[PDB]
């Protein structure tokens, strides 16, 4: 019932940078707001509580303020660790709202994909399913292309990917494409390779296998 | 008659019941380790519950904590007379305040009051009264230290200078097995032992 | 290893001021405002010591200022009102008509004005009570203590009382001689 | 330790009643009131209620005929359920702590939370296949070597390497809902090219919603 708008929604930057981030209360919520940070896979870890009282566990980098009627979490120098989702929460009156949520990520310098790819095992073949495996390793930043040739031949749509978080002490992801197929099928093809495109490559790089 | 010494509050750069309340506070910490050895002096400025300038010692120059400080920052910094009494504040201020002072507070020692009692299965040891918080509570059960039962109050203030704790043991007593409970603090010469006497 | 700081604060509009030394979380002494003399924590502590009240009386004009320049450059901003925790804890253990204390422990709290009342049966007592001064912590909000000196009975009930604007309504922490232990 | 932990089914049909309890140490339920919060997977998070110290209840106006939360103090315990459950009642769901009978004492403490998803279709343990090291995935002086945990419902499956021993290069993914409607995972390990023949590496996959624990021998591939 009561609106609270997270300012930006993602959010990039350096390893001892200065960032910011903005939440406006549609109300007055009397000083009532928290700053919690949620690192992926974990719960909520209190932050900040009434605007600017930090909580014992809580670093002095971080600072709670309010800039006029916006409130503000500040991050005075910044640690790869913080890579974190962060999310302000008004405690004025029934009921509780949360804003969006600021994806705060990490930038570093650019790092190649280590491409390594894994063929399908005997006990999955004799089960009757396939699955190729192609795994990129340590890389910034997010966007990679991974495509799959089968006898040079572009695949689509039998593929699909996943993508860790960022890693909290390199600032790194990795990616896993699983190319799945039947036995009959797979057994009808002898090249099998996937393509990985990347920033950090300056021309395309290519990992493959005879069956 | 030993004298305690001041350290003024700076004045600061020119930019009745459901009232708006406002609030700002002065801190002028000494920090202390092995005695008056190691001495941080951190001469802190707060608006409500929230620090936007600091002295510290260890950096020698007042700096901004948030967006606020900022302007008194650069002017108390544009003062390098203000400066040199703030840096030799670890010794004329928090040294001296440490030194009146340090025999009724550093060197302060009060007994503790032990107990033991049964509460709603549950043995209680009560330790009331002492100073400093300092303090070390064991459970021997038998002549054996149960590691596996013991839950501790933690250190609660009275503020008359005096600590209490209840360390309890979550036990099975069933005929006369006997419990030990042993106080170990500063003002102790030798470690306090009670007994439970099932 | 120890800490010891000098604690000054002013609240408007109620216009109070406070100076007091801090000795690891506990109060050396306290400038009374009115009367204009320091009030040592423990009375043994005047006997050992001594301080000039009046020059942290300049110190508090010193904090007015401030908190002037500091209300116009936040553009009037007020602070939050941060409710208080109440325990009532006992000084001893208590045993029947066995002289004791009991405590009213006020904690986590901004800003500093409380009332607090103790309640026998249900009437206020307004004599023979002590207090400490808003003590404060290290988050920076604040803590205080009152006393009651008593003798423990097994009909008599007791109710501390504790007024402060982030609670609705005021909090009542009750004691009994039964039941008298609460801490888990 | 202050600590909250969830508990409950983790899967659960349509309509049905979700039956969680939040169990509690450190602190006394007496004393300390508890909130539910729940979060849907990649939405933000939302509040469900309070149950405070003195049994005072407040739930929200989106789900106040749904949602019921009780308290066993003796158990260091509180239960929340939730009537006529939907797909949009998937959500990790949590438990935090709070001060006191009211509002305005802030949330300190979450739990760890539990995962409820609410689908009808049933259990499935999971199918690890080893994704052996090779040639192919060895460059120059590093190898990498993992475990593909494939074909079950619901999330979420553990896997640890060497029982806990091999943590550094472990990269466990996000699992990907497949288009026959069962999760699957890989998890990988980079470890230096000389160690491959003289060190054992077994993956631990431990999925609970389905009863199910498997260790897996990754051993060294030709091609
Ligand atoms: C502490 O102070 C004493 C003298 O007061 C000194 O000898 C000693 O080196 C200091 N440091 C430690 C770690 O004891
Ligand atoms: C204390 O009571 C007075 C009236 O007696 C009232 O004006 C004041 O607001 C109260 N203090 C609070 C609620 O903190």
């Amino acid at each position: 019932d009561i609106q609270m708008t997270q300012s930006p929604s993602s959010l990039s930057a350096s390893v001892g940078d200065r960032v910011t981030i903005t939440c406006r209360a549609s109300q007055e919520i009397s000083g009532y707001l928290t700053w919690l940070q949620q690192k992926p896979g974990k719960a909520p870890k209190l932050l900040i509580y009434a605007a600017s009282t930090l909580d014992s566990g809580v670093p002095k980098r971080f600072s709670g303020s309010r800039s006029g009627t916006d409130f503000t979490l500040t991050i005075s120098s910044l640690q790869p660790e913080d890579f974190a989702t962060y999310y302000c929460l008004q405690y004025t009156n029934y009921p509780l709202t949360f804003g969006q949520g600021t994806k705060l990520e990490i930038k570093r310098t650019v790092a190649a994909p280590s491409v390594f790819i894994f063929p399908p095992s005997d006990e999955q073949l004799k089960s009757g399913t396939a699955s190729v495996v192609c795994l990129l390793n340590n890389f910034y930043p997010r966007e990679a292309k991974v495509q799959w040739k089968v006898d040079n031949a572009l695949q689509s749509g039998n593929s699909q990917e996943s993508v860790t978080e960022q890693d909290s002490k390199d600032s790194t992801y990795s990616l896993s494409s699983t190319l799945t197929l039947s036995k009959a099928d797979y057994e009808k093809h002898k090249v099998y390779a996937c393509e990985v495109t990347h920033q950090g490559l300056s021309s395309p790089v290519t990992k493959s296998f005879n069956r | 008659a030993p004298k305690y010494v001041k350290q003024n509050t700076l004045k600061l750069a020119t930019s009745g019941d459901t009232r708006p309340r406002f609030l700002e506070q002065v801190k002028h910490e000494c920090h202390f380790f092995n005695g008056t050895e190691r001495v941080r002096f951190l001469d802190r400025y707060f608006y409500h519950q929230e620090e936007y300038v600091r002295f510290d010692s260890d950096v020698g120059e007042y700096r901004a904590v948030t967006e606020l400080g900022r302007p008194d920052a650069e002017y108390w910094n544009s003062q390098k007379d203000l400066l040199e009494q703030k840096r030799a504040a670890v010794d004329t201020y928090c040294r001296h305040n440490y030194g009146v002072g340090e025999s009724f507070t550093v060197q302060r020692r009060v007994y503790p009051e032990v107990t033991v009692y049964p509460a709603k299965n549950l043995l209680v040891c009560s330790v009331n009264g002492f100073y400093p918080g300092s303090i070390e509570v064991r459970w021997f059960r038998n002549g054996q230290e149960e590691k596996t039962g013991v839950v501790s109050t933690g250190l609660i203030q009275n503020g008359d200078w005096t600590f209490q704790t209840l360390v309890m043991l979550e036990t099975v007593p069933r005929s006369g097995e006997v419990y030990t409970c042993q106080v170990e603090h500063p003002s102790l010469t030798s470690p306090l032992t009670v007994e439970w006497r099932a | 290893e120890h800490v010891i700081i000098q604690a000054e604060f002013y609240l408007n509009p109620d216009q109070s001021g406070e100076f007091m030394f801090d000795f690891d979380g506990d109060e050396i002494f306290h400038v009374d405002m009115a009367k204009k003399e320091t009030v040592w924590r423990l009375e043994e502590f005047g006997r050992f010591a001594s301080f000039e009240a009046q020059g942290a009386l300049a110190n508090i004009a010193v904090d007015k200022a401030n908190l002037e320049i500091m209300t116009k450059r936040s553009n009037y901003t007020p602070i939050t009102n941060v409710p208080p925790e109440v325990t009532v804890l006992t000084n001893s253990p208590v045993e029947l008509r066995e002289p004791n204390v009991l405590i009213c422990f006020i904690d986590k709290f901004t800003p500093p004005v409380v009332n607090v009342t103790w309640l026998r049966n249900g009437k206020p007592v307004t004599t023979g009570v002590s207090e400490t001064v808003f003590l404060p912590r290290e988050d920076h909000l604040f803590r205080k203590f009152h006393y009651l000196p008593f003798l423990p009975s097994t009909e008599d009930v007791y109710d501390c009382r504790v007024e402060h604007w982030g609670l609705d309504e005021p909090l009542l922490k009750h004691w009994e001689f039964d039941t008298s232990g609460e801490n888990l | 330790q202050v600590q909250l932990q969830e508990s409950g089914p983790g899967l659960v049909k349509p309509s049905e009643t979700l039956s969680l309890t939040c169990t509690v140490s450190g602190f006394s339920l007496t004393s300390y009131g508890v909130h539910w919060i729940r979060q849907p997977p990649g939405k933000g998070l939302e509040w469900i209620g309070v149950i405070w110290a003195g049994g005072s209840i407040n739930y929200n106006s989106a789900l106040m005929s749904r949602v019921t939360i009780s308290k066993d103090t003796s158990k260091n315990q509180v239960s929340l359920k939730l009537s006529s459950v939907t797909a949009a009642d998937t959500a990790v769901y949590y438990c935090a702590r709070a001060y006191g009978d009211y509002v305005h004492y802030a949330m300190d403490y979450w739990g760890q939370g539990t995962l409820v998803t609410v689908s009808s279709a049933s259990t499935k343990g999971p199918s690890v296949f080893p994704l052996a090291p090779s040639s192919k995935s060895t460059s120059g002086g590093t190898a990498a070597l993992g475990c593909l945990v494939k074909d079950y419902f619901p999330e979420p499956v553990t896997v640890s390497w060497n029982s806990g021993a091999l943590t550094s290069g472990v990269h466990t993914f996000p699992a990907v809902l497949q288009s026959s409607g069962l999760y699957s995972l890989s998890s990988v390990v980079t470890v230096p090219s000389s160690s491959l023949g003289t060190q054992t590496y077994i993956c631990n996959v431990n999925h609970k919603p389905s009863n199910t624990k498997v260790d897996k021998k990754v051993e060294p591939k030709s091609c």
